[PDB]
Protein backbone atom coordinates (compact mmCIF):
# COMPACT_ATOMS: atom_id res chain seq x y z
CA UNK A 1 0.00 0.00 0.00
CA UNK A 2 1.35 3.54 -0.22
CA UNK A 3 3.18 5.22 3.00
CA UNK A 4 4.95 8.39 3.71
CA UNK A 5 7.08 7.30 6.74
CA UNK A 6 8.37 10.51 8.37
CA UNK A 7 11.84 11.16 10.74
CA UNK A 8 13.65 13.60 12.25
CA UNK A 9 12.32 16.18 14.30
CA UNK A 10 12.27 16.55 18.32
CA UNK A 11 13.56 19.11 20.53
CA UNK A 12 15.92 21.89 19.32
CA UNK A 13 16.90 25.41 20.65
CA UNK A 14 15.25 28.90 19.66
CA UNK A 15 16.33 30.49 16.44
CA UNK A 16 18.20 25.95 15.86
CA UNK A 17 17.95 24.48 13.17
CA UNK A 18 16.41 21.10 12.26
CA UNK A 19 15.80 18.71 8.94
CA UNK A 20 12.66 16.50 8.64
CA UNK A 21 12.69 13.49 6.08
CA UNK A 22 9.34 11.84 4.69
CA UNK A 23 10.43 8.62 2.37
CA UNK A 24 7.66 7.22 0.23
CA UNK A 25 6.66 4.20 -1.05
CA UNK A 26 3.54 2.73 -2.58
CA UNK A 27 3.15 4.95 -5.43
CA UNK A 28 5.52 6.75 -8.23
CA UNK A 29 7.10 9.57 -6.41
CA UNK A 30 8.02 11.58 -8.87
CA UNK A 31 4.71 12.27 -10.48
CA UNK A 32 3.34 14.34 -7.38
CA UNK A 33 3.73 17.51 -5.55
CA UNK A 34 4.25 17.30 -2.18
CA UNK A 35 2.90 19.58 0.86
CA UNK A 36 4.39 19.82 4.57
CA UNK A 37 1.34 20.89 6.65
CA UNK A 38 2.08 21.66 10.14
CA UNK A 39 -0.81 21.83 13.13
CA UNK A 40 -0.13 23.56 16.78
CA UNK A 41 -2.99 25.21 19.09
CA UNK A 42 -4.53 28.51 18.09
CA UNK A 43 -3.21 28.07 14.51
CA UNK A 44 -4.88 25.00 13.77
CA UNK A 45 -3.66 23.15 10.17
CA UNK A 46 -1.54 25.38 7.88
CA UNK A 47 0.82 25.00 4.99
CA UNK A 48 3.90 25.76 5.53
CA UNK A 49 5.71 24.62 2.19
CA UNK A 50 5.31 22.69 -1.08
CA UNK A 51 7.04 21.53 -4.10
CA UNK A 52 6.53 20.64 -7.50
CA UNK A 53 6.81 16.67 -8.65
CA UNK A 54 10.15 17.68 -10.05
CA UNK A 55 11.18 20.00 -7.19
CA UNK A 56 11.51 22.27 -10.12
CA UNK A 57 9.47 24.73 -7.75
CA UNK A 58 8.45 25.64 -4.29
CA UNK A 59 5.51 27.76 -2.48
CA UNK A 60 6.27 29.35 0.67
CA UNK A 61 3.67 31.12 2.96
CA UNK A 62 5.08 34.52 3.97
CA UNK A 63 5.54 33.11 7.83
CA UNK A 64 8.07 30.91 6.83
CA UNK A 65 9.79 32.70 4.09
CA UNK A 66 13.69 32.58 4.44
CA UNK A 67 13.35 30.02 7.74
CA UNK A 68 12.04 26.96 5.93
CA UNK A 69 13.26 25.00 2.98
CA UNK A 70 11.60 22.24 1.28
CA UNK A 71 13.32 19.83 -1.28
CA UNK A 72 12.82 16.13 -2.46
CA UNK A 73 15.24 13.74 -3.85
CA UNK A 74 13.50 11.53 -6.10
CA UNK A 75 16.51 9.00 -6.38
CA UNK A 76 15.71 7.97 -2.75
CA UNK A 77 12.01 8.92 -3.27
CA UNK A 78 12.55 11.85 -0.05
CA UNK A 79 11.16 14.80 0.65
CA UNK A 80 12.93 16.93 3.12
CA UNK A 81 11.99 20.30 5.02
CA UNK A 82 14.82 22.26 6.21
CA UNK A 83 14.03 24.03 9.21
CA UNK A 84 16.26 27.14 9.95
CA UNK A 85 15.89 30.09 12.78
CA UNK A 86 13.25 28.65 14.98
CA UNK A 87 10.82 30.44 16.45
CA UNK A 88 8.85 29.01 19.90
CA UNK A 89 5.68 29.81 17.73
CA UNK A 90 7.45 27.17 15.21
CA UNK A 91 6.41 24.24 17.91
CA UNK A 92 3.91 21.74 16.01
CA UNK A 93 3.30 18.50 14.68
CA UNK A 94 4.39 18.89 11.32
CA UNK A 95 2.57 16.50 8.87
CA UNK A 96 3.94 15.28 5.73
CA UNK A 97 1.74 15.06 2.92
CA UNK A 98 0.83 13.90 -0.76
CA UNK A 99 -1.05 15.77 -3.42
CA UNK A 100 -3.21 13.92 -5.78
CA UNK A 101 -2.35 14.05 -9.80
CA UNK A 102 -2.00 17.14 -11.28
CA UNK A 103 -3.93 15.82 -14.24
CA UNK A 104 -6.85 16.14 -11.62
CA UNK A 105 -6.79 19.97 -11.97
CA UNK A 106 -8.79 21.77 -10.61
CA UNK A 107 -9.03 19.43 -7.73
CA UNK A 108 -5.33 18.99 -6.09
CA UNK A 109 -6.12 17.52 -2.52
CA UNK A 110 -4.56 15.91 -0.08
CA UNK A 111 -4.64 12.16 -0.19
CA UNK A 112 -1.92 10.21 1.99
CA UNK A 113 -0.75 11.82 5.24
CA UNK A 114 2.08 10.52 7.02
CA UNK A 115 2.15 9.85 10.81
CA UNK A 116 3.35 13.28 12.14
CA UNK A 117 6.38 14.59 13.68
CA UNK A 118 6.46 16.37 16.89
CA UNK A 119 8.80 19.67 16.98
CA UNK A 120 9.61 21.18 20.34
CA UNK A 121 11.44 24.77 19.48
CA UNK A 122 12.74 24.76 23.30
CA UNK A 123 15.49 25.88 25.17
CA UNK A 124 14.82 23.78 27.88
CA UNK A 125 16.95 19.98 27.95
CA UNK A 126 15.35 16.50 27.06
CA UNK A 127 14.66 14.04 29.68
CA UNK A 128 14.29 10.51 29.48
CA UNK A 129 11.45 8.78 31.13
CA UNK A 130 11.06 6.38 34.30
CA UNK A 131 9.01 3.51 33.90
CA UNK A 132 7.05 2.43 36.41
CA UNK A 133 4.87 -0.85 36.45
CA UNK A 134 0.98 -0.24 37.67
CA UNK A 135 0.33 -4.31 38.54
CA UNK A 136 -2.68 -6.16 38.47
CA UNK A 137 -3.73 -6.90 41.94
CA UNK A 138 -7.17 -7.52 43.87
CA UNK A 139 -7.72 -4.10 44.13
CA UNK A 140 -7.35 -3.44 40.26
CA UNK A 141 -9.66 -6.54 39.51
CA UNK A 142 -13.76 -6.35 38.88
CA UNK A 143 -15.86 -8.89 36.93
CA UNK A 144 -13.25 -11.47 35.92
CA UNK A 145 -11.50 -9.12 34.27
CA UNK A 146 -8.25 -7.43 35.84
CA UNK A 147 -6.44 -4.13 35.13
CA UNK A 148 -2.52 -3.67 34.44
CA UNK A 149 -0.28 -0.80 32.94
CA UNK A 150 3.33 1.55 32.82
CA UNK A 151 3.12 4.73 34.60
CA UNK A 152 5.81 6.56 32.23
CA UNK A 153 7.10 9.89 34.52
CA UNK A 154 8.77 12.99 34.10
CA UNK A 155 9.88 13.38 30.60
CA UNK A 156 10.65 16.25 28.64
CA UNK A 157 9.58 16.93 25.48
CA UNK A 158 6.78 14.90 24.02
CA UNK A 159 6.32 12.53 23.04
CA UNK A 160 6.47 9.57 24.33
CA UNK A 161 5.00 6.23 22.19
CA UNK A 162 3.72 3.39 24.09
CA UNK A 163 2.31 -0.29 23.22
CA UNK A 164 1.53 -3.13 24.60
CA UNK A 165 3.30 -6.70 24.12
CA UNK A 166 5.73 -5.13 20.65
CA UNK A 167 2.07 -4.30 19.31
CA UNK A 168 0.42 -7.88 19.82
CA UNK A 169 -2.07 -6.35 22.02
CA UNK A 170 -3.84 -3.87 21.50
CA UNK A 171 -7.33 -4.81 22.54
CA UNK A 172 -8.73 -2.78 25.53
CA UNK A 173 -5.43 -0.89 26.29
CA UNK A 174 -6.09 3.20 27.29
CA UNK A 175 -3.40 5.27 26.62
CA UNK A 176 -4.07 8.54 28.08
CA UNK A 177 -3.11 12.32 27.30
CA UNK A 178 0.14 13.41 29.34
CA UNK A 179 0.22 15.97 32.40
CA UNK A 180 2.25 19.04 32.73
CA UNK A 181 3.62 18.26 36.16
CA UNK A 182 4.59 21.69 38.33
CA UNK A 183 8.61 20.67 37.35
CA UNK A 184 7.50 21.30 33.72
CA UNK A 185 8.32 17.55 32.91
CA UNK A 186 5.22 15.20 31.64
CA UNK A 187 3.26 12.27 33.23
CA UNK A 188 1.84 9.58 31.48
CA UNK A 189 0.19 6.39 32.56
CA UNK A 190 -1.17 3.52 29.92
CA UNK A 191 -3.08 0.93 30.62
CA UNK A 192 -4.81 -2.63 29.25
CA UNK A 193 -7.99 -4.76 30.95
CA UNK A 194 -7.66 -8.56 30.27
CA UNK A 195 -8.87 -11.50 31.66
CA UNK A 196 -8.07 -12.33 35.58
CA UNK A 197 -8.06 -16.03 34.73
CA UNK A 198 -4.53 -15.60 32.50
CA UNK A 199 -2.83 -13.15 34.61
CA UNK A 200 -0.72 -16.50 35.62
CA UNK A 201 -0.29 -17.79 31.93
CA UNK A 202 0.07 -14.28 29.89
CA UNK A 203 2.62 -12.15 29.76
CA UNK A 204 2.72 -8.06 29.93
CA UNK A 205 5.34 -5.98 28.50
CA UNK A 206 4.93 -2.15 27.75
CA UNK A 207 7.05 -0.76 25.30
CA UNK A 208 7.66 3.06 26.00
CA UNK A 209 9.62 5.15 23.53
CA UNK A 210 10.76 8.65 23.96
CA UNK A 211 12.33 9.54 20.82
CA UNK A 212 13.76 12.87 21.99
CA UNK A 213 16.10 11.52 24.45
CA UNK A 214 16.65 7.96 22.36
CA UNK A 215 15.03 6.44 25.35
CA UNK A 216 13.10 2.95 24.85
CA UNK A 217 12.00 1.29 27.50
CA UNK A 218 10.43 -2.21 27.94
CA UNK A 219 8.56 -2.54 31.22
CA UNK A 220 7.29 -6.32 32.10
CA UNK A 221 4.34 -6.38 34.35
CA UNK A 222 3.72 -8.60 37.02
CA UNK A 223 1.25 -9.21 39.31
CA UNK A 224 1.05 -8.06 43.20
CA UNK A 225 0.44 -10.64 46.01
CA UNK A 226 -1.85 -8.32 47.11
CA UNK B 1 7.60 16.39 -17.79
CA UNK B 2 4.51 16.97 -18.59
CA UNK B 3 3.14 17.36 -14.54
CA UNK B 4 6.14 19.77 -14.15
CA UNK B 5 5.21 22.19 -17.07
CA UNK B 6 1.39 22.43 -15.26
CA UNK B 7 2.93 22.34 -11.49
CA UNK B 8 5.01 25.19 -12.21
CA UNK B 9 2.17 27.20 -13.92
CA UNK B 10 0.40 26.81 -10.72
CA UNK B 11 3.32 28.01 -8.44
CA UNK B 12 4.33 30.77 -10.21
CA UNK C 1 -6.04 35.55 2.45
CA UNK C 2 -9.19 32.80 1.74
CA UNK C 3 -10.52 31.73 5.08
CA UNK C 4 -12.40 28.92 5.87
CA UNK C 5 -14.76 29.08 9.05
CA UNK C 6 -16.36 25.93 10.03
CA UNK C 7 -19.62 25.71 12.57
CA UNK C 8 -20.70 24.44 14.71
CA UNK C 9 -17.51 23.90 17.05
CA UNK C 10 -18.76 21.19 18.69
CA UNK C 11 -21.84 18.90 17.98
CA UNK C 12 -23.04 15.91 20.08
CA UNK C 13 -25.28 13.38 18.03
CA UNK C 14 -26.89 10.06 18.52
CA UNK C 15 -25.36 6.65 16.96
CA UNK C 16 -28.07 6.20 14.27
CA UNK C 17 -28.73 9.79 13.61
CA UNK C 18 -27.39 12.29 10.97
CA UNK C 19 -24.75 15.08 11.65
CA UNK C 20 -24.48 18.05 9.38
CA UNK C 21 -21.25 19.97 9.69
CA UNK C 22 -20.72 23.70 7.65
CA UNK C 23 -17.99 25.29 6.33
CA UNK C 24 -17.80 28.83 4.49
CA UNK C 25 -15.15 30.36 2.46
CA UNK C 26 -14.86 33.70 2.59
CA UNK C 27 -14.53 34.24 -0.78
CA UNK C 28 -16.22 31.94 -3.71
CA UNK C 29 -14.15 28.59 -4.11
CA UNK C 30 -16.26 27.51 -6.66
CA UNK C 31 -16.20 23.42 -5.81
CA UNK C 32 -12.40 23.37 -4.82
CA UNK C 33 -12.84 22.27 -1.23
CA UNK C 34 -12.12 19.37 0.50
CA UNK C 35 -13.02 17.68 3.92
CA UNK C 36 -10.82 15.58 6.19
CA UNK C 37 -11.38 13.32 9.18
CA UNK C 38 -9.34 13.59 11.85
CA UNK C 39 -9.50 11.44 15.13
CA UNK C 40 -6.76 12.44 17.93
CA UNK C 41 -3.55 11.70 17.42
CA UNK C 42 -3.23 10.75 13.77
CA UNK C 43 -3.31 12.26 10.37
CA UNK C 44 -6.59 13.74 8.68
CA UNK C 45 -7.82 10.96 6.72
CA UNK C 46 -9.29 12.76 3.14
CA UNK C 47 -13.39 12.44 2.87
CA UNK C 48 -14.61 13.89 -0.21
CA UNK C 49 -12.98 16.34 -2.50
CA UNK C 50 -14.67 18.32 -5.33
CA UNK C 51 -16.86 19.62 -2.83
CA UNK C 52 -18.94 16.27 -2.77
CA UNK C 53 -17.00 13.49 -4.54
CA UNK C 54 -16.68 10.56 -2.43
CA UNK C 55 -12.96 9.69 -1.84
CA UNK C 56 -12.34 6.01 -2.56
CA UNK C 57 -13.40 3.48 -0.26
CA UNK C 58 -14.89 6.42 2.49
CA UNK C 59 -18.49 4.92 3.31
CA UNK C 60 -21.26 6.18 1.44
CA UNK C 61 -22.80 7.69 4.48
CA UNK C 62 -20.33 10.30 4.36
CA UNK C 63 -21.83 12.95 2.02
CA UNK C 64 -20.49 16.85 1.13
CA UNK C 65 -22.44 19.11 -1.28
CA UNK C 66 -21.95 23.04 -1.77
CA UNK C 67 -20.35 25.13 -4.44
CA UNK C 68 -19.02 28.70 -3.89
CA UNK C 69 -18.90 29.51 -0.33
CA UNK C 70 -21.51 27.58 1.33
CA UNK C 71 -20.60 24.33 1.97
CA UNK C 72 -21.88 20.98 4.04
CA UNK C 73 -21.31 17.52 5.04
CA UNK C 74 -23.51 15.20 5.86
CA UNK C 75 -23.04 11.72 7.54
CA UNK C 76 -25.51 9.80 8.08
CA UNK C 77 -26.40 6.75 10.26
CA UNK C 78 -23.38 7.71 12.93
CA UNK C 79 -21.30 5.19 14.34
CA UNK C 80 -19.33 5.40 17.29
CA UNK C 81 -15.91 5.52 15.05
CA UNK C 82 -17.24 8.74 13.16
CA UNK C 83 -15.94 10.26 16.42
CA UNK C 84 -13.26 12.86 14.98
CA UNK C 85 -12.53 16.33 14.36
CA UNK C 86 -13.54 16.62 10.48
CA UNK C 87 -12.08 19.63 8.34
CA UNK C 88 -12.97 21.49 5.56
CA UNK C 89 -9.93 23.03 3.07
CA UNK C 90 -10.04 25.08 -0.14
CA UNK C 91 -7.48 24.04 -2.88
CA UNK C 92 -8.62 26.96 -5.18
CA UNK C 93 -5.45 28.94 -5.16
CA UNK C 94 -3.35 25.55 -5.37
CA UNK C 95 -0.06 25.27 -3.84
CA UNK C 96 -1.49 27.97 -1.55
CA UNK C 97 -4.32 26.44 0.15
CA UNK C 98 -5.89 27.19 3.91
CA UNK C 99 -7.78 24.81 6.64
CA UNK C 100 -11.24 25.68 8.86
CA UNK C 101 -10.48 25.45 12.38
CA UNK C 102 -12.25 22.08 12.62
CA UNK C 103 -16.08 20.86 14.08
CA UNK C 104 -15.36 18.44 16.88
CA UNK C 105 -18.48 15.66 16.77
CA UNK C 106 -19.07 13.60 19.41
CA UNK C 107 -21.23 10.73 19.65
CA UNK C 108 -24.21 10.49 22.44
CA UNK C 109 -24.77 7.17 24.23
CA UNK C 110 -26.55 6.03 27.50
CA UNK C 111 -25.26 6.61 30.66
CA UNK C 112 -22.38 4.26 31.75
CA UNK C 113 -20.58 3.89 35.69
CA UNK C 114 -16.88 3.41 35.25
CA UNK C 115 -15.42 0.24 36.40
CA UNK C 116 -12.54 1.67 39.54
CA UNK C 117 -8.79 0.44 40.13
CA UNK C 118 -6.49 1.47 41.73
CA UNK C 119 -2.33 0.82 41.61
CA UNK C 120 -0.56 1.42 45.15
CA UNK C 121 3.12 2.69 44.15
CA UNK C 122 5.98 0.21 42.50
CA UNK C 123 9.23 -0.73 44.10
CA UNK C 124 11.03 0.39 41.53
CA UNK C 125 9.79 3.81 42.44
CA UNK C 126 9.68 3.72 46.16
CA UNK C 127 13.38 3.16 45.88
CA UNK C 128 13.65 5.96 44.04
CA UNK C 129 12.36 8.30 46.84
CA UNK C 130 8.80 9.04 45.64
CA UNK C 131 5.32 7.24 45.65
CA UNK C 132 2.58 7.72 43.12
CA UNK C 133 -0.86 6.38 43.43
CA UNK C 134 -3.01 5.83 40.69
CA UNK C 135 -7.28 5.48 40.38
CA UNK C 136 -8.62 4.03 37.16
CA UNK C 137 -12.02 4.83 36.08
CA UNK C 138 -12.54 2.75 33.04
CA UNK C 139 -15.37 2.95 30.35
CA UNK C 140 -17.77 5.76 31.86
CA UNK C 141 -20.34 8.36 29.88
CA UNK C 142 -20.93 11.02 30.46
CA UNK C 143 -17.70 12.59 30.41
CA UNK C 144 -18.34 14.17 33.78
CA UNK C 145 -16.93 12.25 36.67
CA UNK C 146 -15.20 13.18 40.21
CA UNK C 147 -12.09 11.53 42.25
CA UNK C 148 -11.44 12.33 45.57
CA UNK C 149 -8.34 11.02 47.31
CA UNK C 150 -8.47 10.16 50.57
CA UNK C 151 -5.37 9.60 53.06
CA UNK C 152 -6.25 8.20 56.35
CA UNK C 153 -9.89 9.46 55.59
CA UNK C 154 -8.47 12.80 55.31
CA UNK C 155 -9.52 14.50 51.93
CA UNK C 156 -6.64 15.43 49.67
CA UNK C 157 -6.04 18.82 48.30
CA UNK C 158 -3.01 19.86 45.82
CA UNK C 159 -0.90 16.49 45.00
CA UNK C 160 -2.91 15.06 42.48
CA UNK C 161 -3.19 15.37 38.57
CA UNK C 162 -5.87 13.60 36.18
CA UNK C 163 -6.86 13.45 32.53
CA UNK C 164 -9.23 12.11 30.52
CA UNK C 165 -8.96 10.30 27.29
CA UNK C 166 -10.53 11.29 24.10
CA UNK C 167 -14.12 9.64 23.21
CA UNK C 168 -13.49 5.42 22.24
CA UNK C 169 -13.94 4.84 19.20
CA UNK C 170 -15.97 1.78 19.53
CA UNK C 171 -17.86 2.06 22.45
CA UNK C 172 -18.13 5.65 22.63
CA UNK C 173 -17.18 5.95 26.64
CA UNK C 174 -14.10 7.71 28.40
CA UNK C 175 -11.44 6.46 30.81
CA UNK C 176 -10.08 8.68 33.53
CA UNK C 177 -6.64 8.35 35.21
CA UNK C 178 -5.68 10.07 38.66
CA UNK C 179 -1.89 10.12 40.01
CA UNK C 180 -1.64 11.03 43.94
CA UNK C 181 2.27 11.92 44.21
CA UNK C 182 3.62 11.85 47.46
CA UNK C 183 7.56 11.58 48.34
CA UNK C 184 8.32 8.47 50.13
CA UNK C 185 8.66 9.99 53.40
CA UNK C 186 5.08 11.10 52.95
CA UNK C 187 3.86 8.19 51.95
CA UNK C 188 5.26 6.16 54.73
CA UNK C 189 3.77 8.68 57.54
CA UNK C 190 0.35 7.25 56.55
CA UNK C 191 -1.34 3.56 56.10
CA UNK C 192 -4.99 3.87 54.09
CA UNK C 193 -4.51 5.21 51.14
CA UNK C 194 -7.96 5.80 48.95
CA UNK C 195 -10.09 7.12 45.87
CA UNK C 196 -13.61 8.15 45.60
CA UNK C 197 -15.40 8.25 42.45
CA UNK C 198 -18.53 10.03 42.08
CA UNK C 199 -20.58 9.94 38.67
CA UNK C 200 -24.33 9.80 37.10
CA UNK C 201 -24.20 6.41 36.98
CA UNK C 202 -23.42 5.58 40.15
CA UNK C 203 -26.63 5.24 42.75
CA UNK C 204 -23.41 6.34 45.57
CA UNK C 205 -20.11 6.90 45.23
CA UNK C 206 -17.33 3.72 44.55
CA UNK C 207 -13.84 3.56 47.35
CA UNK C 208 -11.30 1.63 45.65
CA UNK C 209 -8.42 1.51 48.88
CA UNK C 210 -5.73 -0.06 50.05
CA UNK C 211 -3.12 -0.48 53.09
CA UNK C 212 0.50 0.62 52.20
CA UNK C 213 1.60 -2.49 54.60
CA UNK C 214 -0.39 -5.01 52.61
CA UNK C 215 0.23 -3.77 48.83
Amino acid sequence: EVQLVESGGGLVLPGGSLRLSCSASGFTFSDFSMHWVRQSPGKGLEYVSAITSSGSSTYYPDSVKGRFTISRDNSKNTLYLQMGSLRVEDTAVYWCVKNSDVFRFPHLYFDVWGRGTLVTVSSASTKGPSVFPLAPSSKSTSGGTAALGCLVKDYFPEPVTVSWNSGALTSGVHTFPAVLQSSGLYSLSSVVTVPSSSLGTQTYICNVNHKPSNTKVDKRVEPKSC
Amino acid sequence: SKRSFIEDLLFN
Amino acid sequence: DIVMTQSPATLSVSPGDRATLSCRASQSVSSNLAWYQQKPGQAPRLLIYGASTRAAGIPARFSGSGSGTEFTLTISSLQSEDFAVYYCQQYDNWPSITFGQGTRLEIKRTVAAPSVFIFPPSDEQLKSGTASVVCLLNNFYPREAKVQWKVDNALQSGNSQESVTEQDSKDSTYSLSSTLTLSKADYEKHKVYACEVTHQGLSSPVTKSFNRGEC
